[PDB]
C-alpha cells in the first residue's frame, strides 16, 4: 500500500512563495504520476497540475501557468509545489495524490493528507475571551444557554472545552469566521437547566497552540 | 534362398546435446512491458517443445504456422522467443489479422505468421497490492506498427493541430499508460506472460530443432538400421577392426557400405548382409 | 474547458432510501469520470472510476452509470457513513476539471429553533467594540433567516453568520449570529432585536433587550 506523507501547516504573507512537499512513504518514485489538487474553505475542489516523476513531465493548468512550478527527487520520493506571488485568496487545503501513469482514465486513488495554508497580512494574536452570560431568565423555566465568544485571535485553531473536558452534553463550537480586520472569531455555548443556574459554575478553557495562551474566563449571571 | 525379413527396425543417433535453454524466458524472475517487448534470438541447439505443450500449466498455446505435434520433426535455421506481459480480456489480441490497442501499435504479429503464441496466468508475481506500476503500455501512436516493429519513444502525443512543445496540454497525452494491476482483481484484468515463438526458415542450413529419437541396438539379429540418415538391412556384430577418429562409416571393396559405427558408445560395428541363398 | 455541473446541489434523504446523483457534462467525456466522496475534515476518496469501475475496497452499493454527456451516480441503500459531499471529475483531457459537489443530508422532522440573544458584556465594553449574539439551536431544516433590528430599524451589512454542521445524535443545526459595532453606536441606541424566520415556525419569533437596562 502507497502512502503520500505531505508536510505542515505553513501561515504566509502576501506576495511571498509557498512550497508544499509530497513525499511518498515506502521509499523512491515509480510510474505514478502525481496530481495537486486544492479546496478553498467552503468550497469544492480545484485541479492544478501534474507531474511525471519518472519520465520528467511537469506543467500546470494554464491559469496557474507562470506561478506554480512541481518538481519532484527521485532520490528521495519527494515532489515539490513551489507557489510564488501569493495572494489572499489562495489560503485553501492543498492535497497531493497519485493517479496513474496517463492522465485520461483510472484517477486519484491515493490521496496525500492536506496542507492548510494560510496567507495574511497579521501576526500571532492570542484570544480576548468575553463571557456570555445566561442572559433573559425567561425562555422556558428549565432551559438555558450561555457561553464565551473568542474573538480577534489568529491564526486558526483554538480550542474551547467546558469545566476541564468533564462537560461535553449539549456543546456547541460554531466554526471560526474570518473577520474584515483579518483575524478571527468563534463562538462556544452549552445549554444549561436552569436549575443547576446558581449552584454550578462553568469556565470554558481556551488552548490556542501558536501563541500559548491558556484562558479561564468563568461565566456568571448577569452581575444580580 | 530362404530371404527372410528383418523383424523390426532400429534407429540410433547421437546423445543429446546443450538442451536450447528455454527456462531463462519462461521462468525469468521478470519480463518486460509490452511496449517495450524482449527478442532473446536461439540458435544452434536441441529445442524440446514436447515439454511446452505438455506442461499442464499455460492456458494459451494456439498454434498456427505448424502443427504442435510436428515440432519435433520440422528443422529451423533460427527460432526467436518474444516475451511480455499483458491483460487478461487482451490476450485474444495476440493473432495474426488482429485489431485493438496492444495488437495495433504494441505488437504486431504478421498475416503470414509460421511460429506461434504461448501465455499463461501469473498473478502471484506480478501484482502486488496497491498496484504493480513496472508494467506500461502504448495507447496513442501517429501511426499503426508494421509487423514484428518496437516502438519505445516517450514523445508526447500530439492529437490537435496545435503546437505541443514536450509538455502536456489540450490535446497533448502521455503516450503510455500503466497496469493497475492488484491482486483482488477479477480474471480478464489480471496480468498475463506471454512468449511468442516466431520460427525463421533461412538460406543458411538449419541449426536449431529438435532431438532425435534412439533405440536399443540389437546384436546377431535381422533389423532395418537407420544410423544419421544411412539406412539399410544385415546384422550387426562386433568386428576386431578400427576406424579413424573423425570417419564413420566405411565403403568396401565394389564399393559398397560394409561396417558403421554406431553414435552412442563409439563402437565398430559390421554390417554383414543377413544369409540368404 | 469541459465544464461539469451536478445536480441537485443537496439531495437529502433518510437513512434506507436510495440515492442519485447526476454529472451532466457540457461537451462530451467519452467514458472518463471519476466519483469522489469528502467527508468534513478528510480528503477526498475515489468511488467509481471509469464511470462503471469500482474502485478497491468500495462496497458493492456505489452503482455508475451514463456515457457521453449525462452520467449518474446510484446507491442502493444509504447508510450512516454514507453521508458526505460527493464530487465527479471528467479525465478526458487537459484540465482535468471537478464538479460542483453534492452535500447528502439527513431528513427528519421539522423542528422549531430556540432562540437566545445575549447582550455584550462589561468587560468586552472596556474597548470600542460592541457585539451581540443571537443563538438558534438545534432546529431543521438548514434554511433559516436571522435579521436585526436595532431600535426598529433594519441592520444590514454589518453581521456576520456561522452554522455547524449536523448533529450526529438527532440531525439538528445550530446557528450563530454576531451584530458587530463600535462602542459609540451601541451606547447610541436602546432596543436591539433578532427575528427568526423558519419553515417549523408558525410566526417569526423576536428576542429583544434594552441596553443598560438588564
Amino acid at each position: 500500500e502507497v502512502q503520500l506523507v505531505q508536510s505542515g501547516a505553513e501561515v504566509k504573507k502576501p506576495g511571498s512563495s509557498v512550497k508544499v512537499s509530497c513525499k511518498a512513504s515506502g521509499g523512491t518514485f515509480s510510474n505514478y504520476g502525481i496530481s495537486w489538487v486544492r479546496q478553498a474553505p467552503g468550497q469544492g475542489l480545484e485541479w492544478m497540475g501534474r507531474i511525471l516523476p519518472t519520465f520528467g513531465t511537469a506543467n500546470s493548468a494554464q491559469k496557474f501557468q507562470g506561478r506554480v512550478t512541481i518538481t519532484a527527487d527521485e532520490s528521495t520520493g519527494t515532489a515539490y509545489m513551489e507557489l510564488r506571488s501569493l495572494r489572499s485568496e489562495d489560503t485553501a487545503v492543498y492535497y497531493c495524490a497519485k493517479e496513474g501513469l496517463a492522465f485520461l482514465g483510472y484517477g486519484m486513488d491515493v490521496w496525500g493528507q492536506g496542507t492548510t495554508v494560510t496567507v495574511s497580512s497579521a501576526s500571532t494574536k492570542g484570544p480576548s475571551v468575553f463571557p456570555l452570560a445566561p442572559s433573559s431568565k425567561s425562555t422556558s423555566g428549565g432551559t438555558a444557554a450561555l457561553g464565551c465568544l473568542v474573538k480577534d485571535y489568529f491564526p486558526e485553531p483554538v480550542t474551547v472545552s467546558w469545566n476541564s473536558g468533564a462537560l461535553t452534553s449539549g456543546v456547541h463550537t460554531f466554526p471560526a469566521v474570518l473577520q474584515s480586520s483579518g483575524l478571527y472569531s468563534l463562538s462556544s455555548v452549552v445549554t444549561v437547566p436552569s436549575s443547576s443556574l446558581g449552584t454550578q459554575t462553568y469556565i470554558c478553557n481556551v488552548n490556542h497552540k501558536p501563541s500559548n495562551t491558556k484562558v479561564d474566563k468563568k461565566v456568571e449571571p448577569k452581575s444580580c | 534362398n530362404f530371404r527372410v525379413q528383418p523383424t523390426e527396425s532400429i534407429v540410433r543417433f547421437p546423445n543429446i546435446t546443450n538442451l536450447c535453454p528455454f527456462g531463462e524466458v519462461f521462468n525469468a524472475t521478470r519480463f518486460a512491458s509490452v511496449y517495450a517487448w524482449n527478442r532473446k534470438r536461439i540458435s544452434n541447439c536441441v529445442a524440446d517443445y514436447s515439454v511446452l505443450y505438455n506442461s499442464a500449466s499455460f492456458s494459451t498455446f494456439k498454434c498456427y504456422g505448424v502443427s504442435p505435434t510436428k515440432l519435433n520433426d520440422l528443422c529451423f535455421t533460427n527460432v526467436y522467443a518474444d516475451s511480455f506481459v499483458i491483460r487478461g480480456d487482451e490476450v485474444r489480441q495476440i493473432a495474426p489479422g488482429q485489431t485493438g490497442k496492444i495488437a495495433d501499435y504494441n505488437y504486431k504479429l504478421p498475416d503470414d505468421f509460421t511460429g506461434c503464441v504461448i501465455a499463461w496466468n501469473s498473478n502471484n508475481l506480478d501484482s502486488k497490492v496497491g498496484g504493480n506500476y513496472n508494467y506500461l503500455y502504448r495507447l496513442f501512436r501517429k501511426s499503426n506498427l508494421k509487423p514484428f516493429e518496437r516502438d519505445i519513444s516517450t514523445e508526447i502525443y500530439q492529437a490537435g493541430s496545435t503546437p505541443c512543445n514536450g509538455v502536456e496540454g489540450f490535446n497533448c497525452y502521455f503516450p503510455l499508460q500503466s497496469y493497475g494491476f492488484q491482486p483482488t482483481n477479477g480474471v480478464g484484468y489480471q496480468p498475463y506472460r506471454v512468449v511468442v515463438l516466431s520460427f525463421e526458415l533461412l538460406h543458411a542450413p538449419a541449426t536449431v530443432c529438435g532431438p532425435k529419437k534412439s533405440t536399443n541396438l540389437v546384436k546377431n539379429k535381422c533389423v532395418n538400421f537407420n544410423f544419421n540418415g544411412l539406412t539399410g538391412t544385415g546384422v550387426l556384430t562386433e568386428s576386431n577392426k578400427k576406424f579413424l577418429p573423425f570417419q564413420q562409416f566405411g565403403r568396401d571393396i565394389a564399393d559398397t557400405t560394409d561396417a558403421v559405427r554406431d553414435p552412442q558408445t563409439l563402437e565398430i560395428l559390421d554390417i554383414t548382409p543377413c544369409s540368404f541363398g | 474547458e469541459i465544464v461539469l455541473t451536478q445536480s441537485p446541489g443537496t439531495l437529502s434523504l433518510s437513512p434506507g432510501e436510495r440515492a442519485t446523483l447526476s454529472c451532466r457534462a457540457s461537451q462530451s467525456v467519452s467514458s472518463y469520470l471519476a466519483w469522489y466522496q469528502q467527508k468534513p475534515g478528510q480528503a477526498p476518496r475515489l468511488l467509481i472510476y471509469d464511470a462503471s469501475n469500482r474502485a478497491t475496497g468500495i462496497p458493492a452499493r456505489f452503482i455508475g452509470s451514463g456515457s457521453g454527456t449525462d452520467f449518474t451516480l446510484t446507491i442502493s441503500s444509504l447508510e450512516p457513513e454514507d453521508f458526505a459531499v460527493y464530487f465527479c471529475q471528467q479525465r478526458s483531457n487537459w484540465p482535468l476539471t471537478f464538479g460542483g459537489g453534492t452535500k447528502v443530508e439527513i431528513k427528519r422532522t421539522v423542528a422549531a429553533p430556540s432562540v437566545f440573544i445575549f447582550p455584550p458584556s462589561d468587560e468586552q465594553l472596556k474597548s470600542g467594540t460592541a457585539s451581540v449574539v443571537c443563538l438558534l439551536n438545534n432546529f431543521y431544516p438548514r434554511e433559516a433567516k436571522v435579521q436585526w433590528k436595532v431600535d426598529n430599524a433594519l441592520q444590514s451589512g454589518n453581521s456576520q453568520e456561522s452554522v455547524t454542521e449536523q448533529d450526529s445524535k438527532d440531525s439538528t443545526y445550530s446557528l450563530s449570529s454576531t451584530l458587530t459595532l463600535s462602542k459609540a453606536d451601541y451606547e447610541k441606541h436602546k432596543v436591539y432585536a433578532c427575528e427568526v424566520t423558519h419553515q417549523g415556525l408558525s410566526s417569526p419569533v423576536t428576542k429583544s433587550f434594552n441596553r443598560g437596562e438588564c
